[PDB]
């Protein structure tokens, strides 16, 4: 609803919240020279 | 989406469907940024060179979807719009400068396993992630091929952010600071792009500092789909953040 | 701009 989107914004119920990784996010993380 | 793959269930719970009341048909994409606020591209709603001029009443918004055609019973939600807002200085005449718009839903939507909003960048996040060679992700129910069929379920593709000058040297359209372009170069092997039907959608990034997904861009314009030597243009959400803050502040949330 | 749907139950059509 504003800066930084929301309060619980950005954390996926079926992933982040369950500590599950989707099939392609490593790709991203790695592009940042090194995600972590 | 061209050269993408099938999205897993619950992979983008913010994704939204601009749906044409009648003829009942898909319009564009958009995204959930709050319980009452949708975000899209102005050209989805208005584009006079084509008599495109929609109203609050002309359309339907569907959230929590995977399947393109099926009415996903007990999973998907449908809402109606209260009021539509376009950037006052949106340049439809020349180059789509400031292609952005806000939509306010009739009633607030309840979150679920399949429905959840995304975050909007801050100067820092924005500074830190908005860099060349960095990858973002695009989603949508648009075409799979430039000219020809259509997809069955939501498709996904991750692309790298390209350098200003390359973008600039890629076309004859006059480019502004409220844009960025994305995709692979030709010497890269890899392909992929958005296409008709993806517009208004979200271009996103995951923060490596706090793990959240942020919306950095809105699918804006381009020339063809996945043409070699070509890139997709995106509205620079951060640069338009103040406008959004306002309208949200002034209009209730 | 880059220069068959299953029915919906009317109940929604305001
Ligand atoms: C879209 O249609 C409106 C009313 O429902 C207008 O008042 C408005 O001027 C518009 N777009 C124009 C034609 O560019």
């Amino acid at each position: 609803t504003f800066g930084s989107g929301e309060a619980d914004c950005g954390l996926r119920p079926l992933f982040e919240k369950k500590s599950l990784e989707d099939k392609t996010e490593r790709e991203l993380l790695e592009s940042y020279i090194d995600g972590r | 989406i061209v050269e993408g793959s099938d999205a897993e269930i619950g992979m983008s719970p913010w994704q939204v469907m601009l749906f044409r009341k009648s003829p009942q048909e898909l319009l564009c994409g958009a995204s959930l940024i709050s319980d009452r606020w949708v975000l899209t591209a102005a050209h989805c709603l208005l584009y006079p060179p084509w008599d495109k001029n929609f109203t609050e009443n002309d359309l339907l918004v569907r959230i929590g979807k995977h399947s393109r055609t099926r009415y996903e019973r007990n999973i998907e939600k449908i809402s109606m719009l209260e009021k539509i807002y376009i950037h006052p200085r949106y340049n439809w005449r020349e180059n789509l400068d400031r292609d952005i718009a806000l939509m306010k839903l009739k009633k607030p939507v309840a979150f679920s396993d399949y429905i959840h909003p995304v975050c909007l960048p801050d100067r820092e996040t924005a500074a830190s992630l908005l860099q060349a060679g960095y990858k973002g992700r695009v989603t949508g129910w648009g075409n799979l091929k430039e000219t020809w069929g259509q997809p069955s379920v939501l498709q996904v593709v991750n692309l790298p952010i390209v350098e200003r000058p390359v973008c600039k040297d890629s076309t004859r359209i006059r480019i502004t600071d409220n844009m960025f372009c994305a995709g692979y170069k030709p010497d890269e092997g890899k392909r992929g792009d958005a296409c008709e039907g993806d517009s208004g959608g979200p271009f996103v990034m995951k923060s490596p500092f706090n793990n959240r997904w942020y919306q950095m861009g809105i699918v804006s314009w381009g020339e063809g789909c996945d043409r070699d030597g070509k890139y997709g243009f995106y509205t620079h959400v951060f640069r338009l953040k103040k406008w959004i803050q306002k309208v949200i502040d002034q209009f209730g949330e | 701009x880059r220069a068959d749907y299953e029915e919906i139950p009317a109940a929604y059509a305001x």
